[PDB]
DNA sequence: TTTTTTTTATGTACTCGTAGTGTCTGC
DNA sequence: GCAGACACTACGAGTACATA
C-alpha cells in the first residue's frame, strides 16, 4: 500500500487544518466528503476539503524525510488530535495497510481512512479574468454586504452576493427582497467588467479565510467558478446561474429630503425602541420634523415606546415606517461617525450612506403599519 | 473467486434488457425521442419489480453524449460513468436515510448550480415515501418552478404515502408486477448466459414461488445454486421450498377437504417443524374457509389480495358443495374456541382437524 | 362573492383578476389545474413573487411578514398560497385568517386551497370578510354517472378518440381519482402518437388505482351492485381506511332501513320519507332497497353487523374485512350466509 | 474447571458440532466452498435452534485465516476472538437495543471503511425484527448494493414482521425445529462429556419436554442437575416436569373406559399421595386420549418415546370407537375448562371423572 | 394607585437589576410569574424577583423625592430598556393609569404593569443557623463539586448537592451513583451538626451570587429555606428533603495502590485519548506499571488510541477501565500541580485527590470487568 | 347536489421548535 | 469578559404507527 510519510511540526500544521476543516461537519452527502484528502507529493503537502460545491486546498512545506502518497482522513478527529498535542510536538503520520498511525513521542493513534482514488476531484477550468486585491479591501467588501443577503429565498439566486468588477473598481451587492447593500472599492488597475454570483457558503468561506494579514489576495473568476489564493490557501467555488437584478434602479433616483445624525446615537435610539416593538413583526415609525426625529414603537399588548433626537434635516415634514431589524443591522454594519439618510416619501425606498464617505450605500423599504 | 450476486451483476443497462413493463418503457421512449419530457417522473411498483433500475436507465438516457435518446449508446464516458456509482450530474439520494429536512436542503440547493457535465442535472431520489413533512414542503417548493435544466426521478414502493400535492406535479408510472412466464423466461436467459445447468420444472417452481418479482426470483436462484451443488435440480428447489413454504393453510385445507389423513399429519408435522403460532394458523384457516364460502356465492368475492393462489382457491370453491364448507367452518370454529384449553396447541389443532376429517368421507 | 366552476375560471381570470381566489374542493386535479392557471395568468399580468404557505396547525405562521413589506428590488407583485387543513380552519385559524385579510396590498394576490367548508366555517368572520372581492371556485369530483362526459371532454382537450368501451374502462379503473385519470390520459397519448385509443390498448395501459369513501360502498350495497360493492371494499382495504368508519356509515343507513321497513306496512312511503328526514337524492334508492329486502334479511344483517362490531372492539380480531364482505353478500343481492356468516 | 451454564459452554464452534438443520448447514458449506457469497443472510426459525450460533459460525468461515473455507480450520488467530466474542470486525448489533433510526444511520455512515483485520466486516444484526420502520428503510439501499468488503447476517424469530422489501434482497434460510431424537442424542453427548450419570428414560423426558429447541432443553437439563444431586435421574425429571411418565395416566384411561370407578378413585388417591398437580393429571389424560385417536386414524403414529406402553395403546386402538374417543376428549376438555371453578381441584377432577363415567355410552352408571 | 416619581441613577441600578433578573428566564409556567417588583420605602428601593421557589432582593438608596409604593414590571423589558442608556443618565419612573412611564432625557417608554398584590412571596422560617464565610472560599468549595451532581434523574434527589456542618468544618458532597465528589474545609466558628440538600438551580444561583473578595457572605441555613446575604443583596431558596448515601462508605478505605502524576500532563493525555473513545461509552482502560501509566481507547470504528505517561508508581498491573468524561471533569476542576490516583482492586472504585491538599477528594467507579 | 366520519389503553419512534449550556473567539 | 455566537444537547409537541 501507499507509504505517505509525514513528519511535521504542530504549529506549521494547526492553522491549515483549522482553515480546511471549517465547513466539514454534521453528516455529509457522501462519507468521502467528510474526509480531508491528505496528499504528499515532491516536498509539499496538500490538504483538500470539499463539499461538492467548494474546494479548499492548503499547502504545507516539508523539510523532514517523507514519501509520496495520498489518502483521506476524518477531518474532525484529525483536527482535534492536532490541536490536542502539546505545544511544539512533532507529528509523524504513516499509512499502514488501510489505517493511519499518528505518532507523537508518547502517543500513538490509529485512524480509519479511505482511498484517495474515490475522492471527487473537482473539475478544473480556465479563468476568464484575473484579479489582485489587498486583504483589507475584501474584508471591508464582505463586512459591508454579507449581512444583507437573502437567507433561503425561493428565487435561489438572491441567496448569494453579486461581484461586479467594472473599469477600475469592484462592487459587492446583496439583497433579500426588502434590503439592498452595495459597496464600491478601488483596486488600482483597470479590469474587464464581470457580473458574478457567489453562493452564501462561498462568501462565508472567503470571509473566514482572509487571515487578516497583509499578503495580497489573488482571484481568478471563470465562466462558472471562482478561485482565491491567500498565502498557501486556494479556495474554489461554483457559481449561481441566475441573473442578479440591477441594483442601480433600486436606489432613490431623486432623494427629496436629506438628514444627518450621529451613527452611535441613532443606533442606540433604535436599539432602545426595539425592545417595545412587536415580536410578530418588529417595526417603528419615524416622524421627521424641523431638526427633530421621533421614533414610535408599538406592541399589541398596548406597549408604546417614544424617542426624540435632534438631527440635521432639510425638509418640511415626513412620516414613514421601518422594520427596526433592518435599520439596526445597517447602522451596526455602518461603523462610521455620522449617518446620512435620503428620504423621498412613505411609499418609496430610503437611502443610507456615510456622512463623509460614498463607498458604501444601503437601500431599505418602509414597512406599512 | 469473487462471484458477484445475481441481484447486482444482472441489473439491466439498456431498455432492451428490461423484462415486460412495456407500458412504461414505450412511454418513456416516445417521450425522450419526442420533445415532451415532464418535469418530474414518479416510479411505482411492488417489491423489486424494476423501479430503481428503470430510473437509473432513464438517467443514463437523459445525459448520454449522443443526446436525449431512447437508447443510450453505452460507450461514451457518461454512460460508463453513470454505469458505475461515480458521477457528478446524476445525484443518487438515499431518501430513506436522509429523511430530515436539514440533509435535504444541502442537496436541493444544488439545483441553482449548473450541471457540470451533462445537459440535465438529474436527481434520483430513491425511497421517496420516507421524507419528513418539512422536507416534502422543500421539495414541493423546488418542483413548483423547477429550472429547465433539472429533471427529478422519484422511485418508491407505496405512492399513497406521498402527500397529494407533490404527487399532483409528477407523472406517475406504475410498474406492473411481473408475470410467471416473463419471470421464467428471464431466469432461463440469466442461467444460460452463465454456467448453471437447470431443469425447466425447477425454473417453473422458482417463477411460481417468486411472487412476481425478479429480485425474489434471483435471490431464490442464488440460494438454489448454493444448495444445489452448482446445478439447479428439481428436487433441490422443491426441498428448499418445502423448507421455506408458508402457505400451510391452503395445502392443509385441500388435504382436509380431500380427507387425506396422512397428508394432514405430514402437514401438521411440517408446520410444527417451523415455529408457527397455532392460533394464528387456525384463525387464518377459518379465513380461508370464509373466503371459499363467499366465492360460493359470487365469483367476484375473490378480490386482488389472493391473486397468487387464485386458481387453487377457485378450484376448491368449484368442486365442493357449500354445505360441507359450512360444516367445516363450524367444526373449525368450535375447535379454535376450545383450543387454548387442550393439552397442547399443536395437540388441540391436531384433534380439531381429526374431527373435521371424520365427517363426510370415511 | 362570485361562486364559480372550473370550466369558467379561464373567462373569469381573463376578464380581470380579483383581490383573492378561494379554490376549494375535494379533488386534487381540478384544484391543481385552477391554481396553475391562476399563477400563469398572474405571471402574465405581472405577479412574480410566489409563496407556498401551509396553514395546518403547527409551528408555521408568519405570512404577515410577506405582505406588510414592500419589495425593494422591484415593484414585483406577490402571490400567497394557503393550504387549508383536512377539515377546514378552526376558530383560532378563523380569527388568524380574519387578521390576515384585515390588511392586503392591492398588488398582493391570495390563493387558498382546501376541501369544502361547511356553514360552520362559511359564516366565520374570515369568509365574511372575503365575501366582497374574492372569487371562490368549487372543484368537485364528477359522479360515476358524470365521469364519462368529463373523460370525453378531456380526450377532446388532448385530441384523442376513445369510442365508448375505453371510456367505461377508464371510468371504472380510476373511479373517484381524477388525478390518475389525467395522468393515464397523458400516458396513453405518449404511448400511441396516433391518438386513436381503443380497448386493446387502454386495457393493458391502465391501472386499478381507485379512490372511494364509505358512502360509495353504502350506496353500492343499496343498489345491489355486487361487483362494485366488493371492489369498493377491496380498494378501501388497500387504502387502509378505518373499519369502524365503514361500520358506522353502514349502520346509519341500516338502522334507517330497519325502521322504514317496520313502518312501511302501515304508513305510505311519501309521508315516511318526510318524517324520517331523508335526502331527496336517496329516496328512490331507499325505495328500491325497501322493495327488495324483507325484514328477515335486515335482521340477519343487523345480527351480522353486531357480531362484526363486537369482535372488532372486544377480541381485537382482524376478520373485519372478510366479515364486511359477507355482509355485502347478505345485503341487497343474495342472502345466504347460513350461520357461516350469520353468527 | 468452574461450572458455567451448558447453554453457553456447549455453543457449537464448527459446522461439525451443529446437530440437525441439515439443509442450512449443507447450503452454507457448499456456497462457501464454491465461493458464491451472498451479501445478506436471514436466519429464521423458532427460538433456540441455532440461528445465532450458525451466523457466528458463518462469520468464522468467512474471516478464517487460511481463506474462505467452508470448514473453520480449528482455532486460528482470527477465530480466537470470535470464540471469545471480542473480535475486531464481527460487529454484534443487539438490534433491540438500537431500534432507533439515528443509530442505523451511524451504522451506515461507517460501512465503507475497510475492515481492520478480517476479510469482511460481518454485521451480525441479532433480532432484526425489532428495528423501527425508518431504520429498515434506511438499510434497504445499503443491503441492495453493499460494498464488496461487508456482509450482513440477520437473525430473527418471525420474518413476517420485516417489510417484504427486505426479505426480497436477502437469502432466506429457515431453521426447522429439531426432532426429539436429535435433542436426546445431543443431550446424551453433553451429559457424557460432563462425567455425569444419567438415565435413558430421563433424557427421553428431557427431549420431549423442550419443544424442538436445544437451549431450552439444555436449560431444563441444568435445572434437572440442580434438582438432583448432580445426576439426571428419572425420579428427578418426573418431579421437575410434573408429568406422569407413561403408565399412571394410562391406567386411569384404561379404568375409565372399563367403567370401573373403584380403581379410578383408588388411583386418584394414590396420585394425591404422589403430591402431583391435578391439572397436570387432566392434561396427561387428555394427551393420552388424543394419542389413542391418532393411532386409530393413522395406524403408525406412535413415536419411540411411548414404546414402553405402545402395546396397550394398540389395545385401545382396537377396542374403543372413534366416537367414544371424541366423547371422552370433549368431556374431559370441558372438565379442564371447569376445573379452576370447582370447589376443590381434586374435587373437580373427581367430578370430571364421574361425569365421564355417568355418560359412558357403553357401560353407563345404573339409574 | 399612587404616582411613583422614583428617580434612580443608572450606575446604582444596572448591576442589582441584573442580579435580581438572574434566576428568572425562559418561558414561565404562568404569566406574572415572570416579573419583578420594585418597592420604595423611606428612600430605599428594593428590586425583588421570584420563581416561587426562589427570591432575589436588592436594596438601593435614593436621595430624590418619591413616595413609598410597590409596582410590578416585566423583567426582560425593563432590563433591556435600562441598559444601553447614556452613561450617568437618571431614570425617572412614574405610575399612571395602570402603566409605567420611564423617562431618560427625552426618551419616554410605557410599560404594562400589574398590581403589587399579584406578586407572591415565599415561606418564612426563623432561627436559621448563621454562617460568615469568604466569597471565593465557598466559590471554590462548590466549584470542586458543581459538575458532580446529576441533572434530571429520578434516584433520590440527586438534582442538588449536600452541605454537612460538623464541629468547626463545612463539607460539601455531590454524586451521580458512578462518580462522587467531596470537599471539606474548616470555617472557623462553633457550629452544630447539620445535613441539607440544596437544589441544582439554587447551586447555580449561589454561584451567580458570588462577587468580590470584600464583605463576607452570610448564610442562613434551615430545613426548608436557605438564605444568602452579600452586602445589600439577599437571596432565598427552597431546599430538598431526603439525604444522599453515606459518602464515608463510598470512599475506599484501602488505598493500597498509589500513583503520583502531573495534573496538566494527565489532563492533556486524557483529552487526547477521549477523541477516539466510544462516543456514548467514553471508557478507556488503564495499565499501571512502575512509573508508567498507559491509556487505551477504542470505538466502533476501531481507531485505537494509545498513550503513555510517566508517573510515580510501584506495584502490579491493575488494568482499570473507566469513563473519560468523569476523569476529564475532575482533572479540569483540580487545577493543582500534582494528582494522586489511589487504586484498590481491578473491580474496586478509584480515588482521585490533590497530592498537596486533602481538602477535596473524588471517587469514580470502574466501567467493565 | 349533500352532508355526511370512529373505540382505547399503552407504548414506540421521528421530526421539528425552542430553551439551556459551553466555549471560543475576535470581541 | 463578554456577550455573543454559534454549537449542541435536551425537551415538547405534532404525528404515525404497533399491539391487544
Ligand atoms: N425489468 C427487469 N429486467 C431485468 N432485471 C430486473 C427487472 N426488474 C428487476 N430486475 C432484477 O432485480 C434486481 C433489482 O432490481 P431493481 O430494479 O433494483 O428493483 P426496484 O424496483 O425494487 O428498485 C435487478 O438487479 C435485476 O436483476
Ligand atoms: N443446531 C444446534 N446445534 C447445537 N446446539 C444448538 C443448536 N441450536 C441451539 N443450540 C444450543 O443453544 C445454545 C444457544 O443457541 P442459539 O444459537 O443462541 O439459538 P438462537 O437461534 O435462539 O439464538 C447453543 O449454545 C447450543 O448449545
Ligand atoms: F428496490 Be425495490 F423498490 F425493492
Ligand atoms: F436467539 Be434465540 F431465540 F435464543
Ligand atoms: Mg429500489
Ligand atoms: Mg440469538
Ligand atoms: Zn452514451
Ligand atoms: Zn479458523
Amino acid at each position: 500500500g501507499p507509504h505517505m510519510k509525514f513528519t511535521v511540526e504542530r504549529e506549521h500544521l494547526l492553522k491549515p487544518l483549522q482553515q480546511v476543516s471549517g465547513p466539514l461537519g454534521g453528516r455529509p452527502t457522501l462519507p468521502i466528503l467528510g474526509n480531508l484528502l491528505l496528499q504528499v507529493a515532491d516536498g509539499t503537502l496538500s490538504l483538500t476539503g470539499t463539499d461538492l460545491e467548494m474546494e479548499m486546498v492548503a499547502r504545507v512545506a516539508l523539510v523532514q524525510p517523507h514519501e509520496p502518497g495520498a489518502t483521506t482522513v476524518p477531518a474532525r478527529k484529525f483536527f482535534d488530535i492536532c490541536r490536542g498535542l502539546p505545544e511544539g510536538a512533532e507529528i509523524a503520520v504513516q499509512l499502514e495497510g488501510e489505517r493511519m498511525l499518528v505518532r507523537s513521542g508518547r502517543s500513538r493513534f490509529s485512524l480509519s481512512t479511505l482511498p484517495a482514488a474515490d475522492f471527487p476531484n473537482l473539475d478544473d477550468w480556465q479563468s476568464e479574468v484575473e484579479f489582485t486585491l489587498p486583504q483589507a479591501t475584501m474584508k471591508r467588501l464582505i463586512e459591508a454586504t454579507q449581512f444583507s443577503m437573502a437567507h433561503q429565498d425561493v428565487r435561489y439566486y438572491l441567496n448569494g452576493m453579486l461581484f461586479e468588477t467594472e473599469g477600475e473598481e469592484l462592487r459587492t451587492v446583496a439583497t433579500d427582497g426588502h434590503r439592498l447593500a452595495v459597496c464600491s472599492m478601488p483596486i488600482g488597475q483597470s479590469l474587464p467588467s464581470h457580473s458574478v454570483i457567489v453562493p452564501r457558503k462561498g462568501v462565508i468561506e472567503l470571509m473566514r479565510m482572509l487571515d487578516g494579514g497583509d499578503n495580497p489576495l489573488r482571484v481568478q473568476i471563470g465562466s462558472n467558478n471562482i478561485r482565491a489564493h491567500v498565502g498557501d490557501f486556494i479556495f474554489t467555488s461554483k457559481l449561481v446561474d441566475g441573473r442578479f437584478p440591477d441594483y442601480r434602479r433600486v436606489l432613490p433616483k431623486n432623494p427629496d429630503k436629506h438628514l444627518e445624525a450621529g451613527c452611535d446615537l441613532l443606533k442606540q435610539a433604535f436599539a432602545r425602541a426595539a425592545i417595545l416593538s412587536n415580536e410578530k413583526f418588529r417595526g417603528v415609525r419615524l416622524y421627521v420634523s424641523e431638526n427633530q426625529l421621533k421614533i414610535t414603537a408599538n406592541n399589541p399588548e398596548q406597549e408604546e415606546a417614544e424617542e426624540i433626537l435632534d438631527v440635521t434635516y432639510s425638509g418640511a415634514e415626513m412620516e414613514i415606517g421601518f422594520n427596526v431589524s433592518y435599520v439596526l443591522d445597517v447602522l451596526n454594519a455602518l461603523k462610521c461617525e455620522n449617518v446620512r439618510m435620503m428620504l423621498t416619501d412613505s411609499v418609496s425606498s430610503v437611502q443610507i450612506e456615510d456622512a463623509a464617505s460614498q463607498s458604501a450605500a444601503y437601500v431599505v423599504m418602509p414597512m406599512r403599519l | 473467486m469473487s462471484y458477484q450476486v445475481l441481484a447486482r451483476k444482472w441489473r439491466p443497462q439498456t431498455f432492451a434488457d428490461v423484462v415486460g413493463q412495456e407500458h412504461v418503457l414505450t412511454a418513456l421512449a416516445n417521450g425522450l425521442s419526442l420533445g415532451r419530457i415532464h418535469h418530474a417522473y414518479l416510479f411505482s411498483g411492488t417489491r423489486g419489480v424494476g423501479k430503481t433500475s428503470i430510473a437509473r436507465l432513464l438517467a443514463k438516457g437523459l445525459n448520454c453524449e449522443t443526446g436525449i435518446t431512447a437508447t443510450p449508446c453505452g460507450v461514451c464516458d457518461n454512460c460508463r460513468e453513470i454505469e458505475q456509482g461515480r458521477f457528478v450530474d446524476l445525484i443518487e439520494i438515499d431518501a430513506a436515510s436522509r429523511t430530515k429536512v436539514e440533509d435535504t436542503r444541502d442537496l436541493l440547493d444544488n439545483v441553482q448550480y449548473a450541471p457540470a457535465r451533462g445537459r440535465f442535472k438529474v436527481y434520483l431520489i430513491d425511497e421517496v415515501h420516507m421524507l419528513s413533512r418539512h422536507s416534502f414542503n422543500a421539495l414541493l417548493k423546488t418542483l413548483e418552478e423547477p429550472p429547465e435544466h433539472v429533471k427529478f426521478l422519484l422511485a418508491t414502493t407505496d405512492p399513497q404515502k406521498l402527500p397529494v400535492t407533490i404527487l399532483s406535479r409528477c407523472l406517475q408510472f406504475h410498474l406492473k408486477a411481473l408475470d410467471v412466464e416473463q419471470i421464467r423466461h428471464q431466469l432461463e436467459h440469466i442461467l444460460n448466459e452463465e454456467h448453471i445447468a437447470h431443469e425447466p420444472r425447477a425454473l417453473q417452481l422458482l417463477a411460481r414461488a417468486a411472487e412476481g418479482s425478479l429480485r425474489d426470483a434471483l435471490s431464490l436462484t442464488d440460494q438454489a445454486i448454493a444448495s444445489g451443488d452448482g446445478q439447479v435440480s428439481t428436487q433441490a428447489v422443491s426441498a428448499m421450498l418445502g423448507t421455506l413454504d408458508d402457505d400451510q393453510a391452503l395445502s392443509l385445507v385441500e388435504a382436509m377437504v380431500e380427507a387425506n389423513g396422512e397428508r394432514v399429519m405430514a402437514l401438521i408435522n411440517e408446520a410444527a417443524a417451523r415455529g408457527i403460532e397455532w392460533e394464528a394458523l387456525l384463525v387464518e384457516m377459518l379465513g380461508l374457509l370464509h373466503r371459499i364460502a363467499m366465492v360460493q356465492l359470487s365469483p367476484a368475492a375473490l378480490g386482488n389480495d389472493m391473486a397468487a393462489i387464485e386458481l387453487r382457491m377457485r378450484e376448491l370453491a368449484r368442486t365442493i358443495p357449500p354445505t360441507d364448507i359450512q360444516l367445516y367452518y363450524q367444526t373449525l370454529l368450535i375447535g379454535r374456541k376450545e383450543l387454548p384449553y387442550a393439552p397442547d396447541r399443536r395437540m388441540g389443532v391436531e384433534m380439531t382437524l381429526l374431527r373435521a376429517l371424520a365427517f363426510h368421507p370415511r | 362573492m362570485i361562486r364559480l366552476y372550473p370550466e369558467q375560471l379561464r373567462a373569469q381570470l381573463n376578464e380581470g383578476l380579483r383581490a383573492a381566489y378561494l379554490l376549494l374542493g375535494n379533488d386534487p386535479l381540478l384544484l391543481q389545474e385552477s391554481q396553475d392557471a391562476v399563477r400563469q395568468v398572474a405571471a402574465a399580468q405581472g405577479f412574480e413573487e410566489h409563496h407556498t404557505f401551509s396553514i395546518d396547525p403547527n409551528t408555521d405562521w408568519n405570512a404577515i411578514f410577506s405582505l406588510c413589506q414592500a419589495m425593494s428590488l422591484f415593484a414585483s407583485r406577490q402571490t400567497l398560497l394557503l393550504l387549508l387543513p383536512e377539515n377546514g380552519p378552526n376558530a383560532a385559524i378563523n380569527e388568524q385568517l380574519l387578521t390576515l385579510t384585515g390588511l392586503l396590498h392591492d398588488d398582493l394576490l391570495l390563493i387558498v386551497r382546501g376541501n369544502k367548508l361547511s356553514k360552520a366555517q362559511e359564516n366565520a368572520a374570515w369568509f365574511t370578510a372575503l365575501a366582497n372581492r374574492s372569487v371562490q371556485v368549487t372543484c368537485q369530483t364528477p359522479e360515476q354517472a358524470q365521469l364519462p362526459r368529463w373523460v370525453a371532454a378531456r380526450a377532446k382537450q388532448l385530441n384523442l378518440e376513445l369510442d365508448d368501451a375505453a371510456n367505461q374502462v377508464l371510468c371504472y379503473c380510476y373511479e373517484g381519482n381524477l388525478l390518475a385519470l389525467a395522468q393515464a390520459l397523458e400516458r396513453l397519448s405518449l404511448l400511441w402518437p396516433d391518438g386513436k385509443l381503443t380497448l386493446p390498448r387502454v386495457e393493458q395501459a391502465v391501472n386499478d388505482a381507485a379512490h372511494f369513501t364509505p358512502f360509495h360502498w353504502v350506496d353500492a350495497l343499496l343498489m345491489g351492485k355486487s361487483k362494485r360493492a366488493l371492489h369498493i371494499l377491496q380498494q378501501l382495504r388497500l387504502e387502509g381506511s378505518e373499519p369502524v368508519i365503514l361500520l358506522r356509515t353502514l349502520q346509519r343507513e341500516l338502522l334507517l332501513l330497519v325502521n322504514l321497513k317496520r313502518q312501511s306496512a302501515h304508513t305510505p312511503l311519501r309521508a315516511l320519507f318526510d318524517k324520517h328526514r331523508v335526502w331527496q337524492n336517496r329516496r328512490g334508492m331507499m325505495g328500491e332497497a325497501l322493495n327488495r329486502l324483507s325484514q328477515t334479511q335486515l335482521r340477519q344483517a343487523v345480527q351480522l353487523l353486531t357480531r362484526t362490531e363486537l369482535t372488532l372492539k372486544q377480541d381485537y380480531g382482524q376478520s373485519v374485512w372478510a366479515e364486511l364482505e359477507g355482509l355485502s353478500l347478505l345485503l341487497c343481492h343474495k342472502p345466504l350466509a347460513d350461520v357461516f356468516i350469520d353468527g
